[PDB]
RNA sequence: UGCGAAAGCAGUUGAAGACAAGUGGCUUGUCGUUCGUUAAAAUGGCCUCGUCAAACGGUGGUACAGCGUGUUUAAUUGACAUGGGUUGA
């Protein structure tokens, strides 16, 4: 003997746009927190070690917000002019703010008070100030000046490297992820130069032409590198010097990118872009960096960025806006002497010879309607169809087991005017729907061929036919005029 | 078995290059080459040459001279490079190899040294093979193979000179000993009518098949398994079939002996020294779809006739499934004398030629299922009937219904009688839509616009009528929605046919309206007697009477 | 871009000659997704297919030339002849229930 | 070099006779109850019921000392009737067997090491009787026989005896029952209940057989209520009885679905209502305590008869024909489940299972073919209503005779089957109604049964209205060529008397698993198919060159085809091409073929071969117009296509068989088929009658159902092969009985299967000490 | 679970299709 | 029942004998009866083996639904003495 097999859920064919498992990740975002600043949100960057912290660079303040209670911890006010870029060191000990007025302050986090050394870069705005990913004591700030610099931290006078060569209002650093000696600089002419240091450094050893001036340049891969500039991105390959693919889903220009891995998702890497226009999307870098998601806002999001590969806790997502606001969507994650008298219920077979193991597994809760049929209790199984809590798939299949398992009649036979209401004020609903109209039609042609009398007699379920006379009226128009559409296009091959 | 078939040194380069193929000439000096220019100097030339190659550089060229050795050129710079002789006897079809693919100090007479490819680099003396009238180079691990006619085959390969293999080949005098196209096999042709392939790692025949008809030139291509040959007095380059990733379409191999066919790619006119025409283009073998086209090397049909499962003791048969008969009598020597019984004298009459069908077929004259008939029998004798002799009531009946006429039908609408025409819409088992459609709208407003409209819905796609369709006036048209207005589930679906394919602008406004309003009217009864189909206690005080 | 609320408050104006005349004026290069992006919603809400369908007819009508020159029509807007077919599939049905 | 043997099992065959209720069953336990000897219609089967495995089987066409006793091309009516544990020759001395068979041989049997090349066997001095059964007590011997008015049969009881002469078994007459309706035998064997027919109406009668301790007898009448004579038939017709060791009580079940416990001195009845259906079978207990139920139901119900009180066992897959308690103190119950689902042949379970935890032990089936139609005197069982798979209280007489009717004057005498090998470990599976019984054919036991459905297959017993519903039949199933995908194709029927009742649903399901679990699991279904209420007449598997023999092609009846084939991306296996032509005639004569380069595809539609291409999956075509016959009408609708290799196709059509090759573009070989298959099977069935090969030839397969001195019910077999284009017949065998599907297995084999499903294959000082210590520690 | 208990039907997570979605060529 | 396609297209439904009831016959109805024809109901429904809670992974339509996490492409842990007694309507 076996044992029952459950009822399945009667499941229709599969309509289009169907909930993706990307988007099911990306979608359970949610609780969306809206923080008003003084000014656009410029930047943003998250704590990497302790990946749990993260800096907005608003107008002159630096805010450090938590990833547990989304308040600001921190905050970082003594800046002079308006701060543009604030980045934890990789080991997320300190933390570099450049600032209009070209002067790189660099603080340690969780300390505002104590601000550890003042480059005084370029007498011209710096506008973005990293340190290295791979090394630790050089800070790379590249400034209004077209120009940008290496300085090692500890001889902060002079730059220890001097990066030229760009044209025009160099605004975006990176570094590539293996070699350290490789920095790819991005300016508003296009042309994402990238240099080694261990050579002059006031030539690039070779240069990008993505064409429109782009607004940042992330490394993906220790190989591929995306730029983001105009109403696109690129993909470039860097040991082969070429681009390989370009996304220009947008409709104003892409501010701002940046990138996940490893991270415990569907989703094994994941680009994330936000574009002038209200819009950031997610795009998946091993299927052709294809969209996957996305998160309209309320105004011009001039940046963005999402919580670490290594969060552990309450997962962000943060966009600044240029309006002046800042938008998060996390994702959530008896006696001593009684102990020694039941001491063994924990011990489960360790040095035992033969472990004997015939507990069944725990299976599912039955609903009513599926151990009424169980119980052959077919009319209350149609009983606890009806009832308003249940889901649409729910009474279409319970509908469906009654039709193909026994009688339709068995189950409709001791009704009368008050309990057969229920069934067609909900085939009034059902009568719309294309996977349930089949299961409505011949339920309802048998309870009007075995009820014939009873709508003589009352007139309070004349009206409920009525009512489904016009339903039927209204698609059957549906479904005479979708054939026309087909005719019309079947004359179109 | 053969290809695709019309057209009645650096191996790998094509056009737009100067000349990757200095070669040899019969009857002339020494060598020559020709563009679509690159220099011909000598390579110590004036010698008993048969072939001429290079080392794959066109500047490293050399001339292939019966000599024992060979020097090098300078076909591009200026600058020659030494070199050092060998022997002295004949070194004619001299192949200098790549960077240390494949070389040996081989010239005609058994003296195999292995070397490599420099002046001065050296390696063991394999020629311990004995006197071998066809060595071949292929990249099996690169080997020389020796096929001897002190008959006996072996394959050394030139890596580590290392014999491999070594067998006893009773090869006779051949016409092309040629490696095959992946190098595994080697196609070895006989002289008139055949082929075979032997295992060239073993030195063993593999498939010994014969070939179509005379062909001589005959060398495999760059293909999987296929080879193609040039007549020995045609220019008749034809290809068989016995590089796999993104295969050739010229400039394949050089190796032919029609009238100075050097450098055979496909469009092959403008040769090395000979300037001459060109021919077909098309690619080598593909997998298995070419086959159907280069149908040859089999052409011995026969008359088959349906044969029986043999009789052994077939008198136990157990109550055979027919209505009263067991075999029908087959009478395949009466069958082709009915031929002439039939063409005879009864050049009007249905006196001779109905009643000796019918005689030869005893079925009910309609009808099919008593069988025994081939189709060209079939074929000529309606081919008789259409010759000195449709007034027959008997044979031009009971033959279109059978399956197998053969496209003598296109006369259908040029005979009209009533009852033989409707019969020929019915029943005959193929039609050409062309006459179908034809008659369709050459109208007659009759129901045998049914009886057509019936057949060309029931054994033709839709959309190859729409194709076939577009292929009308517009009068047609017009009087064809003209008729269907005026005066049937079928027709419906053939108007709906032809308004998906009139096509999409142009037309006229009054006739749509019409069409309009008339099927606007179909749809409404339509709806109607669907419909139709879809549509096949006690008081408190009464009254009442009783009997008294 | 992919931007679903703006679509929505495009196609929630429902006055023909606007419709007509915006489909002419559309390009005919992006029909094609109009007409997906239309399929797919009266595939998911059954209610528009009322007001929604009224777009298709008008891309199908103007853009008549596009999208009979486009090499795989069925292919390219499988989504709509799938909704097509499961609407006007039960269509025998729903004539004998209303009988 | 061809040879034909017999390979593989078959049914289990119990008692096929009627007027024996009860024990139909003959299997036997051991007296060490640790081996369960079961016959078969080929063999007798002795499993372990320690380790559930076949321990010895005693194959009966494996010699000639008793395939002498039936071999014949005709006559299988010789069977075996009943099996002793002892020795019957030689008293107190046991560790095989005697078989007593239905004529009249006595064989004695070792299963204990290799069977001995003459057994002891020996034939008793017996009239026109056929042999009921035998039976044993202490010591002493009975055996039972059936006769020559109504019909009915009469019965007649002798006492054996054997001593004097070594040869013969003398038999002593006690005496006789002149009408027998109905008939059974308590536990123990003491005694034998049955049922008269002697006039106003039956009557009931008890016998103890091994002594006149008791003989009773009534008319049934006093059994029977007040309320039944006003009542239907079913409220009186007995299906079932039973006794109890003691004689004091017996077990009345009714057509109508109850019981009465009847107490014999008193005549005073019990009414136990629980079956909704007819009672198919009864037992009791050894104390008789205890009462074993069974009937249409799948639950084997068991009453205590103390306080009334049943314990269940609900789906047991198949309807209980027979139960009985088995072990000295009854720890395990032996029953016969007919599984009924399928009504074209009576296929039974054995399944015995110990009483402890009510857990299978040792469940033994054959293999589970569904034939196109009912077989040989197949009956299918009593009910209460007349169903589609069953039948009324007065239809079984006229069903049988309106079946033996149907097979003599009759025409479409086909009832094939299709049965598919799995291309990795060659067992082969039987799509059984909406499931499939996965079997493998090198120990001939079940693997597993699976239900491959959606229906009220598992869930429910069905009872006398629902019994005219039917699951989805599994009409199609192929397996992908590396054997890593099964796909499947299942017609779901609707309930009748509602609007949806005219329109069938068209399921195609795509089922995986890895080469350990023996189980698959279901990945994708596509509902319908080709569109609404269209068939698939025919799906192809593809070969290793188009998605690594991932696609599967589909045919439909309007000649439509669809490509479907796995991709990993949308991880699914979903509609890549399509080609569908749109007629108006309709035909399932419906064939397919493909080139194993995977390059061309032969579509075999009805009178017309069409050849498609695959790049652009419409009919082939070459510029150059090289001869390009891309169709070849045919003298009648073509039903086999299959091309052997890539030079050449064999066509089977309902008249001729050709051969067209394609490297020479005509037709080099026809044969006639209308003389031997002309309107016998359905068209669509030649599929599975004729195959191939990969290297080594073809196939094909008739039938000639034999002839007295009229067609009769007896049929043999001729199947023929061929090597390289129809050249020579070198494989010319015949076998003794119908033949219903062949196919080639993966490695250079033929597999057949009969009609009693037998497959087939046609193929290419101290030592004193050591033993006295082993015995007397054992 | 018993070895003379059939596999009862399960669908899980099949994807569940129409003949009609020609989303591929 | 036969031919069919999933639509449909042609064919129907006799005789004997026995028994039961009602009023030796007559009427009606049955048949664990035969020959010929291709031919709704006896109050009578499905077992225990452990539940509950919280997650996670795919699948459909994220609160809704469903399958799974014993090994699987993937994905699980934890509470409880799984009793007896008295009220508890």
């Amino acid at each position: 003997s076996t044992a029952r097999p459950r009822i399945i859920t009667s499941k229709a064919p599969l309509l289009p746009q169907q909930t993706t498992p990307e988007q099911r990740y990306w979608r359970q975002y949610t609780s969306a927190q809206l923080v008003k600043e003084h000014n656009s949100v410029t930047h943003i960057s998250f704590n990497p070690q302790h990946p749990h912290d993260f800096a907005v660079t608003s107008s002159t303040r630096v805010q450090i917000f938590s990833s547990r209670t989304r308040q600001v911890i921190k905050t970082f006010s003594r800046f002079k002019d308006v701060v543009y870029s604030a980045s934890f060191r990789s080991d997320g000990k300190l933390l570099c703010a450049g600032d209009a007025t070209g002067l790189v302050s660099v603080y340690d986090s969780y300390n505002p008070r104590t601000i550890l050394l003042s480059i005084n870069a370029s007498t011209h705005p710096t506008h973005v100030t990293k340190f290295h990913t791979q090394d630790n004591k050089i800070l790379a700030t590249a400034s209004d000046d077209r120009v940008t610099r290496l300085w090692d931290i500890s001889n902060a006078y002079e730059p220890q490297l001097e990066l030229t060569g760009a044209t025009d209002y160099v605004r975006t650093l990176s570094f590539i992820p293996a070699a350290p000696h490789l920095v790819a600089t991005g300016s508003y002419d296009g042309l994402i130069r990238l240099y080694d240091t261990r050579s002059s450094g006031s030539t690039p050893i070779y240069s990008l032409n993505h064409d429109q001036p782009v607004e940042n340049v992330i490394a993906v891969s220790p190989t591929q590198i995306v730029s983001c500039g105009g109403n696109n991105f690129k993909v470039w390959d860097l040991t082969s010097n070429k681009k390989l693919y370009e996304r220009g889903n947008f409709n104003k220009a892409v501010t701002c990118l940046d990138y996940v891995e490893n991270f415990d998702s569907p989703m094994q890497s994941a680009l994330i872009a936000s574009s002038l226009d209200g819009h950031v999307k997610v795009f998946d870098p091993l299927d052709n960096f294809q969209v996957k998601f996305g998160w309209k806002f309320s105004g011009p999001v001039l940046s963005c960025a999402v919580s670490p590969s290594t969060a552990q806790g309450n997962r962000h997502l943060v966009a600044g806006l240029s309006s002046g606001l800042l938008a998060i969507r996390t994702k959530k994650k008896k006696s001593n002497n009684f102990q020694r008298m039941m001491r063994g219920s924990e011990y489960q077979g360790d040095q035992e010879h033969i472990i004997h193991n015939d507990k069944v597994r725990s299976q599912r809760r039955m609903r009513a309607f599926e151990r009424n049929i169980n119980q052959f209790k077919w009319s209350e199984a149609l009983d606890n169809a009806f009832v308003p809590g249940m889901a649409k798939e729910l009474t279409l299949t319970v509908l469906q087991e009654l039709r193909k398992r026994g009688k339709v009649r068995v189950a409709l036979y001791g009704r009368d005017e008050s309990t057969l209401e229920p069934l067609l004020n909900w085939c009034l609903k059902g009568i719309e729907d294309v996977r349930s109209a089949s299961i409505v039609a011949d339920w309802v042609a048998v309870v009007l061929e075995l009820y014939g009398n009873t709508l003589e007699s009352s007139p309070v379920l004349q009206e409920l036919m009525i009512d489904l006379k016009t339903k039927v009226r209204h698609e059957i128009h549906k479904s005479k005029e979708a054939q026309r559409i087909e005719g019309m296009l079947q004359l179109l091959t | 078995d053969y290809v695709q078939v019309a057209d009645g040194l650096m191996v790998n380069k094509g056009n737009y290059t100067l000349n990757v193929i200095t070669k040899a000439l019969e009857d002339t000096t020494d060598t020559s080459n020709d563009h679509l220019d690159n220099k011909a100097y000598t390579g110590s030339d004036e010698f008993l040459s048969q072939y001429k190659i290079k080392a794959k550089a066109k500047v490293m060229s050399i001339k292939i001279d019966t000599k024992n050795s060979l020097v090098i050129a300078i076909l591009q710079n200026g600058l020659i490079e030494i070199f050092d002789f060998k022997l002295t006897l004949l070194h004619s079809f001299d192949i200098s190899y790549d960077n240390l693919k494949y070389a040996k100090w081989f010239t005609e007479n058994g003296t195999e040294y292995v070397f490599v490819l420099c002046p001065l680099q050296d390696d063991k003396v394999c020629y311990k093979l004995l006197e071998l009238t066809d060595c071949g180079s292929g990249e099996s691990s690169p080997i020389k193979e020796l096929s001897s006619t002190i008959i006996e085959g072996f394959s050394f390969e030139n890596s580590k000179l290392c014999y491999q293999f070594g067998k006893l080949y009773k090869l006779n005098q051949g016409k092309i000993y040629i490696y095959s196209l992946p190098h595994c096999q080697l196609q070895q042709v006989i002289e008139f009518p055949m082929v075979d392939k032997l295992s060239p790692g073993d030195d063993l025949i593999s498939f010994q098949p014969v070939s179509v008809n005379r062909v001589l030139l005959t060398v495999n291509n760059v293909i999987y398994l296929l080879d193609l040959l040039h007549c020995s007095t045609l220019s008749q380059r034809e290809l068989t079939h016995v590089v796999i990733n993104s295969e050739k379409s010229h400039n394949s191999k050089t190796i032919a002996i029609g009238i100075s066919t050097k450098n055979g790619p496909n469009p092959t006119s403008s040769l090395e020294i000979i300037n001459i025409d060109v021919g077909t283009n098309t690619l080598k073998d593909s997998l298995g779809k070419s086959f159907q086209v280069g149908n040859n090397d089999s052409s011995v049909i026969l008359k088959p006739l349906f044969d029986d499962k043999d009789i052994n003791d077939k008198r136990v048969k157990c109550n055979d499934v027919s209505g009263d008969s067991s075999v029908p009598v087959l009478h395949c020597n009466e069958v082709i004398e009915k031929l002439s019984a039939l063409q005879d004298n009864d050049i009007t009459s249905f006196d001779d030629i109905f009643f000796k069908e019918l005689k030869i077929k005893e079925e009910h004259y309609t009808e099919k299922d008593r069988y025994i008939s081939d189709p060209g029998f079939l074929n000529k004798v309606l081919d008789l009937i259409f010759g000195k002799f449709p007034k027959t009531l008997t044979f031009l009946l009971t033959h279109p219904l059978f399956p197998l006429s053969r496209t003598r039908n296109l006369l259908s609408l040029l005979r009209d009688q009533p009852r033989l025409f409707k019969q020929a819409i019915v029943t005959c088992p193929n039609l050409p839509l062309n006459e179908l459609l034809e008659e369709l709208f050459s109208i007659r407003n009759r129901e045998l616009l049914l009886d057509i409209s019936f057949r060309i819905l029931q054994d033709f796609t839709r959309d190859s009528i729409k194709q076939e369709m577009k292929k009308l006036s517009k009068l047609d048209v017009q009087n064809f929605i003209e008729f269907i207005t005026s005066g049937s589930t079928q027709l419906f679906q053939l108007l709906s046919l032809v308004l998906d394919s009139i096509g999409l602008f142009s037309l006229e406004g009054a006739l749509l309206e019409n069409l309009t309003l008339y099927i606007d009217k179909q749809v409404e009864i339509a709806e109607r007697n669907t419909e139709l189909w879809n549509l096949i206690a006690l008081p408190t005080y009464t009254m009442e009477y009783l009997d008294i | 871009s992919n931007d679903h609320s703006l679509l929505e408050t495009v196609l929630n104006n429902r006055d023909e000659r606007v419709i007509r005349d915006t489909i002419f004026r559309l390009k005919p290069a992006l029909a094609v997704i109009l007409l997906e992006r239309l399929a797919e919603r009266i595939a998911r809400q059954t209610h528009r297919q009322g007001p929604l369908n009224v777009w298709v007819k008008w891309c199908l009508i103007i853009h008549g030339g596009y999208l009979v020159s486009i090499p795989n029509l069925m292919s390219t807007l499988s989504s709509l002849h799938s909704t097509l077919k499961r609407r006007s599939d039960l269509l025998p049905r729903l004539l004998a229930l209303d009988a | 070099q061809y040879k034909l043997s017999v390979v593989s099992g078959g049914k289990p065959a119990l008692n096929n006779l009627s007027s024996v209720t009860g024990n139909k069953n003959i299997a036997r336990l051991s007296q060490d109850q640790r081996n369960y000897i079961i016959p078969f219609n080929n063999q007798i089967k002795v499993y372990s019921v320690e380790t559930r495995q076949c321990v010895k089987t005693l194959k009966f066409a494996n010699n000639s000392l008793l395939s002498g006793i039936f071999l014949q091309e005709e006559e299988n009516n010789e069977s075996i009737v009943k099996i002793l544990l002892g020795d019957i020759t030689v008293p107190q001395q046991a560790h095989l067997i005697t078989v007593f068979t239905n004529n009249g041989h006595v064989i004695v049997l070792n299963y204990k090491g290799k069977l001995v090349e003459s057994p002891k066997h020996f034939k008793i001095s017996l009239a026109d009787e056929k042999l009921a059964n035998v039976f044993h007590s202490e010591g002493n011997y009975r055996i039972l026989t059936t006769f020559k008015h109504n019909s009915l049969q009469s019965y007649r009881l002798y006492a054996l005896t054997f001593d004097d002469a070594k040869k013969q078994f003398e038999v002593a007459h006690q005496a006789e029952w002149h009408n027998v309706i109905l008939s059974n035998i308590s536990s123990n064997g003491k005694l034998l209940a049955h049922m008269c027919k002697d006039v106003e109406h039956k009557s009931i009668s008890v016998v103890s057989l091994f002594d006149d301790s008791v003989n009773l007898s009534f008319p049934l009448g006093s059994i029977l209520s007040s309320q039944t004579q006003s009542l239907s038939y079913n409220t009186r017709y007995v299906s079932s009885m039973a006794i109890d060791n003691m004689g004091q009580q017996l077990a009345v079940g009714f057509a109508s679905g109850v019981i009465s416990i009847v107490s014999l001195a008193d005549l005073q009845i019990r009414l136990l209502k629980w079956h909704i259906d007819s009672v198919l079978s009864l037992s009791f207990s050894h104390d008789g305590s205890y009462l074993l139920s069974g009937g249409w139901e799948k639950v084997m119900s068991l009453w205590q008869l103390e306080t009334n009180s049943q314990q269940f066992l609900p789906r047991l897959n198949g309807i209980i024909i027979d139960c009985q308690v088995l072990g000295p103190q009854g720890n395990y119950y032996s029953l016969i489940l007919q599984m009924t689902e399928n009504n074209s042949n009576s296929d039974y379970q054995f399944l015995l299972l110990n009483a402890s935890d009510l857990t299978s032990k040792l469940s033994i089936n054959g293999p589970l073919p569904v034939f196109n139609s009912t077989i040989k005197h197949i009956q299918q069982p009593i009910s209460a209503m007349n169903t589609k798979n069953s039948n009324s209280i007065t239809s079984l007489n006229h069903s049988k005779k309106k079946q033996s009717r149907k097979l003599i004057k009759s025409r479409r005498q086909d009832f094939t089957t299709n049965v598919e090998i799995n291309p990795i470990n060659k067992n082969l599976y039987f799509p059984h109604i909406s499931a499939v019984q996965i079997f493998d054919f090198y120990k001939n036991e079940q693997v597993n049964y699976q239900y491959l459905t959606s229906g009220v297959n598992n869930s429910m017993g069905k009872v006398r209205f629902e019994l005219n519903l039917q699951d989805p039949i599994i009409t199609d199933l192929k397996f992908t060529k590396d054997g890593q995908w099964m796909i499947t194709y299942e017609i779901e029927y609707p309930p009748n008397d509602l609007l949806s009742s005219k329109d069938l649903t068209h399921i195609l399901k795509f089922w995986t698993k890895n080469d350990n679990e023996t189980n698959w699991n279901l990945k994708t279904k596509v509902i319908n198919p080709h569109g609404i209420s269209v068939p698939i007449t025919k799906i192809l598997p593809s070969p290793r060159s188009v998605n690594n023999s991932q696609g599967c092609l589909t045919a439909d009846n309007n000649g439509g085809l669809k490509f479907w084939s796995f991709d990993s991306h949308e991880s699914n296996w979903c509609l890549k091409k399509i080609s569908l032509p749109n007629f108006n005639h309709f035909s399932n004569s419906v064939s397919l073929a493909w080139s194993q380069d995977g390059s061309l595809i032969f579509h075999g539609f009805d009178d017309k071969l069409q050849i498609l291409d695959f790049d652009t999956f419409k009919k082939f075509e070459s510029l150059e117009n090289t001869k390009t016959v891309s169709e070849f009408t045919l003298d009648s609708e073509i039903q086999t296509v299959k091309l052997i290799n890539d030079t050449n196709l064999i066509v089977a059509t309902r008249t001729t068989l050709n051969a067209i090759n394609l490297l020479r573009g005509q037709v080099i070989n026809s044969f006639d088929l209308y003389p031997f298959v002309n309107g016998v099977y359905k068209n669509g069935h030649m599929d599975r009658l004729i195959t191939c090969d990969e290297r080594t030839g073809n196939i094909a397969l008739v039938i000639n159902q034999q002839l007295t001195d009229v067609p009769t019910i007896n049929y043999k077999s001729r199947i023929i092969i061929f090597d390289s284009d129809l050249s020579t017949k070198l494989g010319n065998f015949t076998h003794h009985e119908y033949i219903s599907w062949i196919g080639w297995n993966y490695d250079t084999d033929f597999i057949f299967l009969d009609i009693e499903s037998t497959l087939g294959v046609v193929g290419t000082n101290s030592d004193i000490f050591a033993e006295q210590l082993h015995k007397l520690s054992s | 679970k018993d070895l003379a208990s059939a596999t009862n039907y399960v669908e899980g997570n099949a994807r569940v299709t129409s003949g009609d979605n020609f989303k591929h060529v």
